């Protein structure tokens, strides 16, 4: 069954073997995946590739009142 | 009287068993040649034990591969297109 074997790990290097990528997908695995992510980062979120996030916040006005006592 | 071949037929592996050994399957592919016949016979009469000179039948099946499943009574010894069946260990891990 080794020479079974080798011939499995013959077509696994001629699977390495490419250029075009997807041979056997063709459009219908590429319509999925690029809108199954576009599914999830809508669930996600909206964040750039590089763009680190800096922002600043607004404590509350600690304002004041009269009383007249003495 | 109507299951009268019933008990016939029952009768004769049943006397068989006196001498017999519930013979083999080997299911391939075409007859091969005589040294191929010859070996397999003579390696399984020291398998039996029993001192009984072992029947045989060979069947064609060519939906296995390359391979061949031998059975001698109940024992059922396995090569064959199975072994590619048993790359799910590619998938399943």
């Amino acid at each position: 069954v080794q020479k079974l074997f080798v011939d499995k790990i013959r077509e696994y290097r001629t699977k390495r073997q490419t250029s075009g990528g997807p041979v056997d997908a063709g459009p219908e695995y590429q319509q999925d995946l690029d809108r199954e992510l576009f599914k999830l980062k809508q669930m996600y979120g909206k964040a750039d590739m590089n763009t680190f996030p800096n922002f600043t916040f607004e404590d509350p006005k600690f304002e004041a009142v009269e009383k007249p006592q003495s | 009287l109507s299951s009268t071949p019933g008990v016939i037929s029952a009768f004769s592996t049943m006397m068989s068993v006196h001498r017999g050994e519930v013979p083999c399957s080997v299911t391939t592919a075409s007859p091969l040649d005589e040294a191929t016949l010859t070996e397999l016979k003579t390696v399984l009469k020291s398998f039996l034990s029993k001192g009984q000179i072992l029947k045989l039948e060979v069947k064609v099946d060519p939906s296995i591969m390359g391979g061949m499943i031998v059975r001698i009574g109940e024992k059922y010894v396995d090569m064959s297109a199975k072994t590619k069946i048993q790359k799910l260990s590619r998938a399943m891990r």
